[PDB]
C-alpha cells in the first residue's frame, strides 16, 4: 500500500521495527543485524523474560490495521548498549506518560493564579523534569534519521520548541523578548489526547484548515477588491464635522485666509453635544445627517471614529473596515456612520459586501468544515463496523391513570417556580410556599408506594426511579433546614424537578435520547473549545496584561474598562467574547494601549475560534439530529386565462407601492390623501368581484379549504368591515388596511425559482415549532434561576442626570433618598420569568448582553448600591447558557433548513427519494452528455487588414497580457490614501492616461477584427463602457461638472474589470471547484434574497404604522426612525441580522414620559406601547435571522456538496465544457462530426479525467463507436464512449455496470 | 412632620419591619413626604422570601 505497505518494505533491508505497546508490552528486536528470539510468528511467551508482555497481544495489535503501537527504528546505537535498553522500556511504559499528564496539568494551574517568588523556583522544576522527558526520547529514537526520527511527528516539534524556549527566557532577556515567554501554554495542547475520542475530532479540525487554502485566497481576493472600492467613494467622509461659521461682526479679525482655517481648526468651535465623546458626522445629500442652523458641514478636521481606527483614509484600514463587515461584527455602528455622512443611497455599498461577504464567503467556510467532519466520520464508523464484524398497591401505583396525577403535580410546580418574583403579596407569597408542602408530601408518598408495589430490587433499575428518588431525599434536607438560616443551597435543588416532566412529552424525551446517546462527540468539542480557550487567555494576559495598567490614563475617564488582560478571568471572558463573534471593540482598546500586535492575536482568535470550532458544532449537530351551469363555465375560464391573471397580479402590485407612499408629511400631500382614498373604494369593490368570480369557478368545498384562499377571504373581509365604518360615522381602522400586502405572497411563490424556496419553508414549520418548545424548556430552566440570583438586585442609586453613584456616597436606598436622589431599576431586570426571557434572548443574540452582565457581576444584595465587580463568578451562569442555550438550541435552526432543502431540491429536478447517492452520480453524468451540444466558432475574415486583427484577437498571449494590465491599473488604486500630495496625483494621473490609450487599442483590435460577436461576451461590454467614458471624461475641453460625469461611476467600472480574473481561477482545482458552486446556486440564492425583501416590505409599513411618532430614544434619531419608507428599509434591513435590535427595542417599547395623543387637538404622541414592540421585533428576529438568513447556509451547503462529490465521483460541468473547446479546433464549422483519423489526436488532447492516453489505437479499439458514413463518427458517440471509461477505472468495473441503465432509459 | 410618624393605632410596624398584613400602619413620614405602608415579601435567596413593611 501506501503506508501500509512502504512501512513494511522499508523493514525488508532498510531499518526494522524495534518494539511494541498492546496492553501493556515492550519487545526488544533488531534490524535483521543481531536479533535474538523476539517473534516470527511464534505467538507465545517461552524464550525470553521481557517478550513475554509483548505474546499475549498477537491478537490485539492487528486490530484494524496498526493503529495498536509503535515501532522504533533502531539503527543508530541499539544493540550492545545498556543506556538505550533503559531508554526503550521508560519510554515506552504507560506509567512515564501519564506521570507528564499529570504534570502539564499542575503547571497549567500555576498559569491561571498571579505569580510570585516561589512560582519561580516551581517553575525551574518543570523545565528540568521536561528535558529529562526530552533526553530519554531522543535516546531511544536517534535525533533525525529517516525512519521514524525524534523530529519526525509532529507531537515532538512542539514538545521540542517549547523546551527550548524554555531555556532562552531562564538565562537571558529579562527585558526585551517578554512575547517569547507567553508560548510555553502551547504545550497544553497534548492534554487533547486523554478524552477518549479524541482522533476524530482533531483530525477533522487539521482536515479544516488545509481543505480552506483555496478559500482564503478567493476571500482574500474579494477583500481587496472591496477595499479598492470602498477606498475611492469613502475617503475622508468620516472626518466630516458641523463646523460653526466664522463670526461676521466680531473678533477672530475680519477675515483672512489664515485666519479662517485657524479658526475652523478650533475643537471648541465644532458642534457636539452635552454628551457624546465622539462628534456626531453630518453630510450635504439629501438624506444625510443635517447641521444645527449655525453650521456648515466641513470634511478634513480633526480625527476618524473609534480612536482614529475607523476609516477608508488608507488602503489598510479600509481593508480592516471591509474584514469588519463581512465578518459582521458591530457593523451596524460602521453602517450607521457611512450614511449619515454620505447619504442613504450607499445602503447599496452594504447590500453587495453583504451579500458576497457574509451569505456566501462565511457560508462555503461552513461548507468546507462539514466535509471535513463528515468524512472524518465515516471513517471511524467504517471502522467500528469492523470492530464489531404489596397487592393493592400494584394496582394503583402501576395505573397508568395514576400516571396522569404525577404530570398533573409536576406542570403544577413548574408552573409555580415560574411565578415565584420579586415584591409580591402575602397571599401570593402563603400560596406559593404551602403548595411546596403539598407537591413534596406527594412525592414522598409516590416514592412509598411505588417500593412497596416495586419491591427495591426493581424499584433502582429504572434510571427515572433512581432519579425521582434523589428528588424526594432533596426534598426531605430541604425540610429539615428549613429553619435553617446556614447554607440554604439545598433549597436550589428544587430546579432539578423539572426535568422529570421530559418523562411525559415525547419529543422532549427524544431530544434528550441524542445527547445521552452520542455525548462523546460533544465532549471532544467542547474540551477542544476550551482547551483553545485557555490557550488564547494565557498569552493575550502575558502579550497585553501590563499595558492596560502602565498606559491607563489614555482610556476615557482614565478609567480601566470592564474588558481587559489584568488577570485570567477577565482574559478568558474577552477571548470567550471573541468567539461568540466580537472582537474588534476589544481590539480597539488594545491597539490603544499597546502596538500594532493587537491586530494578529484577535484575527486568529476569531478565525479559530468563530469559523472553525463553531461550525465544527453546526457539523456535529447535523450528524446526530340551465343558465346556472353556463355561469360556472364562463367563470372558470376567467379564473384561468393568462391575461386576466396578469391584471390581477399587476393591481396588487401598483396598490401596494402606493400603501409605501403613506407616511409623516402625509397631510401636507392633500392631492396624494385623495388618491389613497378612492384607491380604497375602488379595491373594496375589486376584491369583492374577484372573491365572486372564483366562488363560481372553484366552488364551495374547495374555495373554503385552500389556504391561499383563507388568505384571500380575510382581505376581503377586512375591507367591508372598513367600508361599512367610512358609510357610517367611524374612520377607517387603518391597522385593517395594511392586510392587502399579504395578497403579494401568492405572486411571488410562482417567480421560475421561488418553489424550492416556499416549499423548504413550508415543510420546516413543524420542525422550527418543535425546537421553539424545547427551546422554550431549557431557556425556562435559566429564567427561574436567573430570578432566583438577581431579582431586585438591579436598582442603583443615580444622579439628576444619568451618573451612578459611588458606593462610598450611598450605601442603601436610605442613603439614597435622604440625599434627594433617585433610587433606579435597569430596563433589562431579571425582576420575573417574563422580563428574563427578554433579557435572556439579549444574552443568546449577542445583542444588549454587556449591560445586563454589568448589573449580574455588580449585585449585592436587596436595597444595597451595587459595586463594580464585587460578584464576577456570575460570569459563570452566561457562560452555561450560552453554551446550552446560544451555541446549540440557535444553531439547531441551522440544521432544520439544511436536511429540508436536500429533500425539496431532490423533489423539485424530478429525482426519486428512492435512489441510492452513487446512483444519482451516474443519472447526472447522463443528463449531461444528451443535453450537450458543439460550440460553433468565430468565423476568420477575408480583407487583410481586419483579418490580422482577429488573428491577435484571439490569441492567448494577448488575453493574458491583457488581464495584466487591469491588476496593474487598479493595484495603483490600492495606494490612493487620503491628504496626499498634488505632486503625488499628477504622477498617478499621467500614469492612468497611458493606461486609457492601451486600453483603446485592445478595444478597437477587438472590434476590427472579432466583429458584433464581441457584443456577447458579458466582460467585453464592461471593457468597452469604460473606455468610452475614460476617452469622455478626458476629452471635451469645456468639461461641464454639473452632474456631468461622477467620478464615483468612472471609478466603480475601472474596479468592477478585475472579475474577468475569476476565470482565469479556473485553472486551479479547488477555486474552480468552489466558483462553479457559486455559479449554479446563484439562481436560488437570489429568489431567497427576493423573498427577504417581500418580508422586509410586510415589517416596514406595519411598522410606518406603529412607529411613526415615536420620540427619539435608543438607537432611532432624526436620521434612523420608521418615519417614510426608505427609513424604515435602512432599519429593517439592519434588523435582519439581529445587529443592535436592543437600541431600537428600548426606542420601540419606550412608555414611561411620553405624551398622550390627544384626538381633539390633532395631535398623535410620541409612546412607545412596550407589548407591541416586543411582538414586532421577536416576531422579526425569529422569522427574518433564524430561517431566512439561515436558508443561504442551506443553499450553500446542497450546492458545495454536489460538486465535490463530482470531483470525486462524477464529472464537474467544467469537464463538459472542456471537451468542447478541444472539440472545436478539430470540428470548427459545428458540423458535429470529425473524422477517424482524428480522433487519435482527439483523444490525446483531452484533460483528465477524461483524456486518453497514447497509445490510443490499443484504447480506440477496446470501444464501439458507431461511425456512420465515409468515417464520420458522432460527438455523442465519443462523448458516451468516454463516459464509460470514466466509470469504469475509479471504483471497479462492477461500477461500470450501473451507468449502462441511464444510458438505454434515456435512449 | 418627623421621621417616625406612626399615624395609626399602637403596636404597629414601621418602615422595614416583618408583618403579617395586620400590624401595618397607614402611612409613615420617611424622606420629606407621608408615604403608605403595604406589607410586601421582598426576594432574599433561593425561594425565600421576608414579609416587610415597604413603601407603596
Ligand atoms: C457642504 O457644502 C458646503 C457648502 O454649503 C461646503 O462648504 C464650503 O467649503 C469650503 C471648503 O471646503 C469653504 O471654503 C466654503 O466657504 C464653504 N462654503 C460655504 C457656503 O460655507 C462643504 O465643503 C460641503 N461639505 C462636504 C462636501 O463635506
Ligand atoms: C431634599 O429636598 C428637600 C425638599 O424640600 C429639602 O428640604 C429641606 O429639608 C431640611 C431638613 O428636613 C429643612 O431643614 C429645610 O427647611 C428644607 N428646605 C431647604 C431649602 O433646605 C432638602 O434641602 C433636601 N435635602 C438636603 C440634604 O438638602
Ligand atoms: N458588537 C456589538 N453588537 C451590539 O449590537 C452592540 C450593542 O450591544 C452591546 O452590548 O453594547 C453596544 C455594543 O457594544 C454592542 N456590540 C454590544 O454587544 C450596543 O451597541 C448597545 O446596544
Ligand atoms: C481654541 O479657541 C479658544 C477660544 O476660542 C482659544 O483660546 C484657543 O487658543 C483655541 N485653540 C486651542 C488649541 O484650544
Ligand atoms: C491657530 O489655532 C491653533 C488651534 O486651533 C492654535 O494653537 C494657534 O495658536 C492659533 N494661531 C494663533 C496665531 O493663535
Ligand atoms: C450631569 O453630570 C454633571 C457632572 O457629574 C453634574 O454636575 C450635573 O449636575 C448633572 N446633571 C444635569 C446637568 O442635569
Ligand atoms: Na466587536
Amino acid at each position: 500500500d501506501k503506508g501500509r505497505g512502504a512501512n513494511k518494505d522499508r523493514d525488508g533491508s532498510a531499518h526494522p521495527d524495534q518494539a511494541l505497546e498492546q496492553g501493556s508490552r515492550l519487545p526488544a528486536r533488531m534490524r535483521n543485524i543481531f536479533p535474538a528470539e523476539l517473534a516470527s510468528t511464534p505467538l507465545e511467551d517461552f524464550d525470553p523474560f521481557y517478550k513475554n508482555k509483548k505474546t499475549f497481544v498477537v491478537v490485539t495489535k492487528a486490530g484494524d490495521i496498526f493503529r495498536f503501537s509503535g515501532e522504533k527504528s533502531l539503527w543508530m546505537l541499539d544493540p550492545f548498549t545498556p543506556i538505550r535498553r533503559v531508554a526503550i522500556s521508560t519510554m515506552v511504559q504507560p506509567i512515564f506518560s501519564y506521570f507528564i499528564m499529570i504534570t502539564i496539568l499542575i503547571h497549567c494551574i500555576f498559569m491561571i493564579m498571579p505569580a510570585t517568588q516561589t512560582t519561580y523556583i516551581l517553575e525551574l522544576v518543570f523545565l528540568s523534569i521536561y528535558t529529562i522527558e526530552v533526553v530519554v526520547k531522543v535516546l531511544a529514537r536517534g535525533f533525525i534519521l529517516h525512519p521514524f526520527a525524534y523530529l519526525r511527528d509532529p507531537w515532538n516539534w512542539l514538545d521540542f520548541l517549547v523546551t527550548l524556549i524554555g531555556y532562552i527566557t531562564l538565562v537571558v532577556d529579562l527585558g526585551h523578548l517578554y512575547a517569547l515567554r507567553a508560548f510555553r501554554v502551547l504545550r497544553s495542547w497534548r492534554t487533547v489526547t486523554i478524552v477518549p475520542g479524541w482522533r476524530t475530532i482533531v483530525d477533522a479540525l487539521s482536515l479544516s484548515i488545509t481543505s480552506l487554502k483555496d478559500l482564503v485566497l478567493l476571500l482574500l481576493f474579494s477583500l481587496f477588491v472591496f477595499a479598492v472600492l470602498g477606498l475611492q467613494i469613502y475617503m475622508g467622509v468620516l472626518t466630516q464635522k458641523c463646523v460653526k461659521h466664522f463670526p461676521a461682526d466680531g473678533s477672530w479679525g475680519n477675515f483672512t485666509d489664515e485666519r479662517w482655517f485657524n479658526y475652523t481648526s478650533n475643537s471648541s468651535h465644532w458642534y457636539i453635544p452635552d454628551d457624546w465623546i465622539e462628534y456626531p458626522l453630518c453630510g450635504n445629500s439629501s438624506g444625510a445627517g443635517m447641521c444645527p442652523p449655525g453650521y456648515t458641514c466641513l470634511q478634513g478636521y480633526g480625527g476618524n471614529p473609534n480612536y482614529g481606527y475607523t476609516s477608508f483614509d488608507t488602503f489598510g484600514w479600509a481593508f480592516l473596515s471591509v474584514f469588519r463587515l463581512v465578518t459582521l461584527d458591530y457593523w451596524e455602528d460602521l453602517y450607521q456612520l457611512a450614511l449619515r455622512s454620505a447619504g442613504p443611497w450607499h445602503i447599496l455599498f452594504f447590500i453587495i459586501v453583504v451579500f458576497y461577504g457574509t451569505f456566501c464567503f462565511l457560508n462555503f467556510i461552513l461548507a468546507v468544515v462539514v466535509m471535513s467532519y463528515t468524512h472524518m466520520v465515516k471513517r471511524a464508523d467504517e471502522e467500528k463496523a469492523a470492530e464489531r464484524e404489596q397487592g393493592a398497591i400494584g394496582a394503583v401505583v402501576l395505573s397508568p391513570f395514576f400516571e396522569l396525577f404525577i404530570a398533573v403535580i409536576i406542570v403544577l410546580n413548574i408552573t409555580f417556580m415560574a411565578l415565584d418574583h420579586h415584591d409580591m403579596n402575602i397571599e401570593f407569597e402563603r400560596i406559593l410556599r404551602t403548595g411546596n408542602y403539598i407537591f413534596t408530601s406527594i412525592y414522598i408518598v409516590e416514592a412509598v408506594l411505588k417500593i412497596i408495589a416495586l419491591s427495591p430490587k426493581f424499584y433502582f433499575k429504572d434510571s427515572w426511579n433512581v432519579f425521582d428518588f434523589i428528588i424526594v431525599v432533596f426534598a426531605i434536607l430541604e425540610l429539615g433546614l428549613e429553619g435553617v438560616q446556614g447554607l440554604s443551597v439545598f433549597r436550589s435543588f428544587r430546579l432539578l424537578r423539572v426535568f422529570r416532566l421530559a418523562k411525559f412529552w415525547p419529543t422532549l424525551n427524544n431530544f434528550m435520547s441524542v445527547m445521552t446517546k452520542s455525548y462523546g462527540a460533544f465532549v471532544n468539542v467542547m474540551y477542544v473549545m476550551f482547551l483553545l480557550l485557555f490557550i488564547f487567555a494565557i498569552i493575550g494576559m502575558q502579550l497585553f496584561g501590563m499595558n492596560y495598567i502602565d498606559n491607563m490614563e489614555r482610556f476615557p475617564d482614565g478609567d480601566l474598562p470592564r474588558w481587559n488582560f489584568t488577570d485570567f478571568l477577565h482574559s478568558f471572558m474577552i477571548v470567550f467574547r471573541a468567539l461568540c463573534g466580537e472582537w474588534i471593540e476589544s481590539m480597539w482598546d488594545c491597539m490603544l494601549v499597546g502596538d500594532w500586535s493587537c491586530i494578529p492575536f484577535f484575527v486568529a482568535v476569531f478565525f479559530v475560534g468563530n469559523l472553525v470550532i463553531l461550525n465544527l458544532l453546526i457539523a456535529l449537530l447535523l450528524n446526530n439530529y340551465r343558465m346556472w351551469s353556463n355561469i360556472r363555465r364562463v367563470c372558470f375560464l376567467l379564473a384561468k386565462n393568462k391575461y386576466f391573471q396578469k391584471f390581477v397580479t399587476a393591481v396588487l402590485v401598483i396598490t401596494s407601492v402606493l400603501l409605501a407612499l403613506e407616511d409623516i408629511y402625509l397631510p401636507q400631500r392633500p392631492v396624494l390623501v385623495n388618491i389613497t382614498l378612492y384607491v380604497d373604494y375602488v379595491l373594496t369593490a375589486f376584491f369583492v368581484i374577484e372573491m365572486i368570480i372564483m366562488l363560481f369557478a372553484v366552488g364551495f368545498k374547495k374555495y373554503f379549504t385552500s389556504k391561499w384562499y383563507w388568505l384571500d377571504f380575510i382581505v376581503v373581509v377586512a375591507y367591508l368591515l372598513n367600508f361599512v365604518l367610512m358609510c357610517a360615522g367611524i374612520e377607517a381602522l387603518q391597522t385593517l388596511r395594511l392586510l392587502r400586502v399579504f395578497r403579494l405572497f401568492r405572486p411571488l411563490s410562482k417567480v421560475n425559482g421561488m418553489q424550492v424556496v416556499t416549499s423548504t419553508l413550508v415543510e420546516a414549520v413543524p420542525h422550527i415549532f418543535n425546537v421553539i418548545l424545547v427551546g422554550i424548556f431549557f431557556w425556562l430552566v435559566f429564567a427561574i434561576m436567573g430570578v432566583q440570583l438577581f431579582a431586585g438586585k438591579f436598582y442603583k442609586c443615580v444622579d439628576e442626570n444619568s451618573t451612578v453613584l459611588s458606593h462610598e456616597i450611598t450605601m442603601d436606598r436610605n442613603d439614597c433618598l435622604h440625599e434627594n436622589y433617585t433610587w433606579e431599576n435597569s430596563p433589562m431586570n431579571f425582576d420575573h420569568v417574563g422580563n428574563a426571557y427578554l433579557s435572556l434572548l439579549q444574552v443568546a443574540t449577542f445583542k444588549g448582553w454587556l449591560q445586563i452582565m454589568n448589573d449580574a457581576i455588580d449585585s449585592r444584595e436587596v436595597h444595597k448600591q451595587p459595586i463594580r465587580e464585587t460578584n464576577i463568578y456570575m460570569y459563570l451562569y452566561f457562560i452555561f447558557f450560552i453554551v446550552f442555550g446560544s451555541f446549540f438550541i440557535l444553531k439547531l435552526f441551522v440544521c432544520i433548513l439544511i436536511d429540508i432543502f436536500r429533500q425539496q431540491r431532490r423533489k423539485a429536478e424530478g429525482l426519486s427519494a428512492t435512489d441510492s447517492r452513487t446512483q444519482l452520480i451516474y443519472r447526472r453524468a447522463v443528463m449531461r452528455t444528451m443535453s450537450a451540444k458543439p460550440v460553433k466558432r468565430i468565423p476568420k475574415p477575408t480583407c487583410h487588414p481586419q483579418s490580422l486583427m482577429y488573428d491577435i484577437s484571439v490569441n492567448r498571449k494577448f488575453e493574458y497580457t491583457m488581464m495584466i494590465l487591469i491588476i496593474l491599473n487598479v493595484a495603483v488604486m490600492a495606494i490612493d490614501h487620503y491628504g496626499q500630495s498634488m505632486e503625488f496625483s499628477e504622477v498617478l494621473d499621467y500614469l492612468n492616461l497611458i493606461f486609457i490609450i492601451i486600453f483603446f487599442v485592445e478595444c478597437v483590435i477587438k472590434v476590427s477584427g472579432l466583429r458584433h460577436h464581441y457584443f456577447k461576451d458579458p466582460w467585453n461590454i464592461i471593457d468597452f463602457l469604460y473606455v468610452v467614458l475614460a476617452i469622455a471624461g478626458l476629452m471635451l475641453s469645456d468639461v461641464i461638472e454639473k452632474y456631468f460625469i461622477s467620478p464615483t461611476l468612472l471609478r466603480i467600472l475601472r474596479i468592477l474589470r478585475v472579475g474577468r480574473l475569476l476565470r482565469y481561477f479556473q485553472s486551479a482545482r479547488g477555486m474552480r471547484l468552489l466558483l462553479l458552486a457559486l455559479r449554479k446556486a446563484l439562481r436560488t440564492l437570489f429568489n431567497v434574497s427576493f423573498l427577504l425583501f417581500v418580508i422586509m416590505f410586510v415589517y416596514a409599513v406595519f411598522g410606518m404604522e406603529f412607529f411613526m411618532h415615536i420620540r427619539d430614544a435608543g438607537a432611532i434619531d432624526d436620521v434612523y426612525n420608521f418615519k417614510t419608507f426608505g427609513q424604515s428599509i435602512i432599519l429593517l434591513f439592519q434588523l435582519a441580522t439581529s445587529a443592535g435590535w436592543d437600541g431600537v427595542y428600548f426606542a420601540i417599547a419606550n412608555e414611561e414620559d411620553c405624551r398622550a395623543p390627544d384626538h381633539e387637538l390633532g395631535y398623535p404622541g410620541n409612546c412607545g406601547s412596550r407589548a407591541l414592540g416586543i411582538a414586532y421585533l421577536v416576531s422579526y428576529l425569529i422569522i427574518t435571522c433564524l430561517v431566512v438568513i439561515n436558508m443561504y447556509a442551506a443553499v450553500i451547503l446542497d450546492y458545495v456538496l454536489e460538486v465535490y462529490e463530482d470531483s470525486k465521483e462524477g464529472l464537474t460541468d467544467d469537464d463538459y465544457d472542456m471537451f468542447f473547446e478541444v472539440w472545436q479546433q478539430f470540428d470548427p464549422e459545428a458540423t458535429q462530426y470529425i473524422r477517424y483519423d482524428q480522433l487519435s489526436e482527439l483523444l490525446e488532447a483531452l484533460q483528465p479525467p477524461l483524456q486518453v492516453q497514447k497509445p490510443n489505437k490499443y484504447k480506440i479499439l477496446s470501444m464501439n463507436i458507431p461511425i456512420c458514413k465515409d468515417d464520420h463518427i458522432f460527438y455523442k458517440d465519443v462523448l458516451e464512449a468516454l463516459v464509460k471509461d470514466v466509470f469504469s477505472r475509479r471504483g471497479s468495473p462492477v461500477e461500470a455496470g450501473d451507468v449502462q441503465a441511464p444510458n438505454v432509459d434515456e435512449a | 412632620a418627623k421621621d417616625g410618624d406612626v399615624e395609626g393605632p399602637a403596636g404597629c410596624k414601621k418602615y422595614d419591619v416583618e408583618c403579617d398584613s395586620g400590624e401595618c400602619c397607614q402611612k409613615q413620614y420617611l424622606w420629606y413626604k407621608w408615604r403608605p405602608l403595604d406589607c410586601r415579601c421582598l426576594k432574599s435567596g433561593f425561594f425565600s422570601s421576608k414579609c416587610v413593611c415597604r413603601d407603596v
